[PDB]
RNA sequence: UUUUUU
């Protein structure tokens, strides 16, 4: 029913669900760190001679 | 005994309605000692109930009022003229203002003279230069703050009205007059980002309602931008402030039926429409 | 819609006139925002499909 | 005025989750909230003191006490906020034989009290209708436009997530609410 | 990183083999069907089918 | 050998 009702909806993906699940608290609870850590890492690599 | 005295005589002037009437009688007698002079001012005091107390205040005036009374005498002509017409006011504000020359001192009649005046009355210079020198002679505690506020009502340089409104509110708090007056006419001028910061800093003092003067304008504020649930909770302070005011009924109303909500906007709108049945636009709503 | 006016200080209808409406072609079976059309008439509570 | 101008112008110049301590705080209860929403016939203890005083300013309190009768003392002053607002409030049980009893309490304390279950339907128009999670979890999917009257929902009894063929109800309801909800 | 995801798959996969989801996702008449559905939904629903 | 809901 779950898949059901999520399928029938455009705008809603299943993973969504499952991102913000209850057992998916201690991988996802950082997540705004990871996001800017890899878009302030990405400058750091821009640096090394060629 | 001095200081007491004049404490006492102080707030028999300055007190409550006519409990505090005859409050200030029972202080009176209390202090029924010589310098009767303070007794005329208690009868204008008293004069602030007028119901089985001025005609005894009259009469302490008058029986008070011998020697010269000179400030007292002035003052309860004036206080008669304004029980009446103002007939007695062309005469009182003469006599007074040649002679007692002041500022300060004179700022109590020229007061008197600009309240008794302002019925019909132009007076450019007799009351409207007296509350200007009322402003120079701006007084420490409660003495001349009003009169600056009375003096910039409608006119004469709005800007600098605006300016001392906010002064006007700034050293006079407990009158919800000047303050509203004062961020009214301060977003009827260009400056909007102004008059948010003025009602957060009022909103912050305010300790359990009785602040629905600036809880309605904060709600209004909010309601202009898309910001329904800020407007809502403002509004919905302001209500609990006085459950009774038509106009926050139906401006809670129409910040629900602006976001989602249709009954509890059908609710509200029922509920302003209730009392005051006067006004056509609440019932059309429902 | 022809909707009211508001004096801007002591606010009271002085007239009414017509403006432009804004949200519409958004409907119950393809939006989801609390600004759509309210539904179809009185109505199943739930178990709604479309 | 140009010499009154001058005359004038001269005098006028993150953490997402708050451990509120449990005995500290509450001094002053009626200073402020000098108007209850809610008359009791006894004395608010020090956490029902608390939890309202944040009801108050509409938060999301998570109350976790022993004894069920202490807490709904505020799962009915959030029900009396919810009357003097004009909203709607929405009081979630799980067991079907709980939520009988709940309704005739909350009819006979205050108002109007719809219920929903299975097989009940009795006034589906009031402001404090009782439900089972599984139905609230079938009016989120679909619109059905009581939710766009809500303020509070008040799950009762939040230890039954724990269930294993149940748990995933309440997290599809604790996901699925929308913001204006507290 | 989804722990479920490889499940939701299957669960796709078991709903296109039976008539409830087109291709890429898209909810059939049975699928509607089995949504607004109490209990036992796919047997339910096979069931009135058959 | 206890308990339960769309």
């Amino acid at each position: 029913t779950m898949i059901l009702n999520l399928l029938r909806v455009d705008a809603l993906r299943v993973e969504d669900m499952m991102k913000r699940s209850f057992s998916e608290f201690p991988s996802r609870k950082d997540s705004k760190a990871h996001e800017q850590a890899l878009a302030e890492l990405t400058k750091r690599l821009g640096a090394l001679e060629e | 005994l001095h200081l007491k005295a004049e404490a006492l005589i102080k707030l028999s002037d300055y007190d409550s309605s006519e409990e505090a009437i005859r409050t200030l009688d029972q202080i009176s007698d209390a202090d029924n000692i010589p310098g009767l002079l303070v007794l005329k001012s208690l009868a204008y005091r008293n004069k602030g109930s007028f119901d089985e107390a001025a005609k005894i205040m009259e009469d302490l005036l008058s029986s008070y009022p011998d020697l010269a009374e000179v400030h007292a005498l002035e003052a309860l002509i004036h206080f008669t003229k304004k029980d009446y017409l103002q007939a007695e006011k062309c005469f009182q504000r003469a006599l007074e203002k040649d002679t007692e020359v002041a500022e300060y001192h004179y700022q109590l009649g020229l007061t008197y003279w600009f309240m008794g005046e302002e019925t019909r009355k132009d007076k450019t210079k007799a009351l409207t230069h007296f509350l200007k020198a009322a402003r120079l002679d701006t007084y420490m505690g409660k003495v001349f703050c009003y009169l600056g506020h009375y003096y910039r009502d409608v006119v004469g340089d709005k800007n600098r009205a605006r300016g001392c409104y906010r002064k006007a509110f700034e050293l006079d708090d407990t009158d919800a007059e000047s303050g509203a007056a004062a961020v009214d006419l301060s977003v009827e001028l260009e400056d909007m980002e102004m008059a948010l910061a003025i009602l957060t800093t009022v909103t912050q003092k305010a300790s359990a309602g009785t602040a629905k003067w600036a809880w309605l304008r904060r709600g209004l504020y909010y309601l202009k931008a898309g910001q329904h649930s800020q407007a809502v909770a403002d509004l919905q302070a302001a209500l609990r402030a006085d459950p009774k005011d038509f106009n926050c009924w139906e401006s809670l109303g129409e910040a629900y039926l602006s976001r989602g909500g249709y009954t509890t906007a059908l609710k509200s709108f029922t509920k302003a429409s209730e009392l005051n049945p006067e006004s056509i636009y609440s019932v059309f709503k429902v | 819609d022809l909707q009211a006016q508001r004096h801007p200080t002591t606010g009271q209808i002085l007239g009414y006139k017509e403006v432009l409406l804004e949200n519409t072609n958004l409907s119950a079976t393809t939006s989801l925002s609390l600004r759509r059309p309210p539904g179809p008439a009185s109505q199943s509570l739930w178990g709604n499909p479309t | 005025l140009a010499r009154a101008s001058s005359l004038e112008d001269l005098v006028l110049k993150e953490q997402w989750a708050i451990p509120v301590d449990a005995t500290s705080p509450v001094g002053d209860f009626y200073r402020l909230i000098p108007q209850p929403a809610f008359q009791w016939a006894f004395e608010p203890d020090v956490f029902q003191k608390q939890a309202i005083l944040h009801l108050e300013r509409h938060d999301s309190v998570f109350v976790a006490a022993h004894t069920s009768a202490g807490k709904t003392v505020v799962a009915e002053y959030a029900i009396a906020l919810a009357q003097k607002h004009m909203t709607r409030t929405i009081y979630t049980s799980p067991i079907k034989a709980l939520s009988n009893q709940k309704f005739r309490d909350f009819r006979n304390t205050f108002g109007d009290v719809g219920l929903l279950t299975g097989d009940v339907q009795l006034h589906p128009e009031a402001s404090c209708l009782i439900m089972t999670t599984e139905i609230l979890r079938s009016m989120l999917y679909s619109g059905s436009d009581v939710i766009r009257d809500l303020e509070w929902v008040i799950f009762d009894e939040v230890h039954y997530i724990n269930d294993v063929e149940r748990g995933v109800v309440w997290e599809e309801v604790l996901i699925m609410l929308p913001d204006h909800v507290s | 990183s989804l722990l479920l995801l490889p499940e939701y798959h299957q669960r796709v996969e078991v709903l296109r083999t039976l008539g409830y989801v087109d291709e890429a996702g898209t909810v059939k008449l049975a699928g509607r069907v089995a949504c607004a559905m109490s209990s036992h939904e796919l047997l339910l629903t096979e069931l009135m089918f058959d």
